[PDB]
């Protein structure tokens, strides 16, 4: 067809050079990050990997912000649905809104 | 302020900056213990003030999270809300009253 804007670049001196990681690495350590964000919860920052149930994890996490553990314990079914639910909604505002 | 659960700092001077020396708290040995969110007795269950259940295998015991420090489950380091019918994972054991020895006495 016609000349690319690119090749126009390419003939005159400038070039492009690649990342030193690629995008499955950097999805590699996404993918680890999230995997210990769940399973252990902050003790994989502060060195080993420790484990514990995600519902007391949380409990923990609504320790941490002031309110009583136990609230989690009475409602959790309504706070995974809600999770739940914010999550399908951004699924739905990324599909739909590009800018 | 590093790498760990910060206590300390210590500056130092260096030519052009600074340099700092952090001193923090790293966890060594670890266990596998069993664990549940509550313990129902009499009706009622009963979360932990600061701490967590873990079992041994036989027995139930409350501690710290980041030190294995067990101790009996007592009316003194638990709270009571609610009944047994709602926390999904609650199991079943006893919880001491200090006052029962000393009334008996
Ligand atoms: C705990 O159990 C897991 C699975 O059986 C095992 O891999 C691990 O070595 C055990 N010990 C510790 C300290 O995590
Ligand atoms: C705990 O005890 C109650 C009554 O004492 C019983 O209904 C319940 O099944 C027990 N829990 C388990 C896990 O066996």
């Amino acid at each position: 067809a016609a000349r690319d804007l690119i090749c126009a670049q390419k003939f005159n001196g400038l070039t492009v050079l690649p990342p030193l990681l690629t995008d499955e690495m950097i999805a590699q350590y996404t993918s680890a990050l999230l995997a210990g964000t769940i399973t252990s919860g902050w003790t994989f920052g502060a060195g080993a990997a420790l484990q514990i149930p995600f519902a007391m994890q949380m409990a923990y996490r609504f320790n941490g912000i002031g309110v009583t553990q136990n609230v989690l314990y009475e409602n959790q079914k309504l706070i995974a649905n809600q999770f739940n639910s914010a999550i399908g909604k951004i699924q739905d505002s990324l599909s739909s809104t590009a800018s | 302020c590093g790498k760990g659960y910060h206590l300390m700092s210590f500056p130092q001077s260096a030519p052009h900056g600074v340099v700092f020396l952090h001193v923090t708290y790293v966890p060594a040995q670890e266990k596998n213990f069993t664990t549940a969110p509550a313990i129902c007795h009499d009706g009622k269950a009963h979360f932990p003030r600061e701490g967590v259940f873990v079992s041994n295998g036989t027995h139930w015991f409350v501690t710290q999270r980041n030190f294995y420090e067990p101790q009996i489950i007592t009316t003194d380091n638990t709270f009571v809300s609610g009944n047994c019918d709602v926390v999904i994972g609650i199991v079943n054991n006893t919880v001491y009253d200090p006052l029962q020895p000393e009334l008996d006495s």
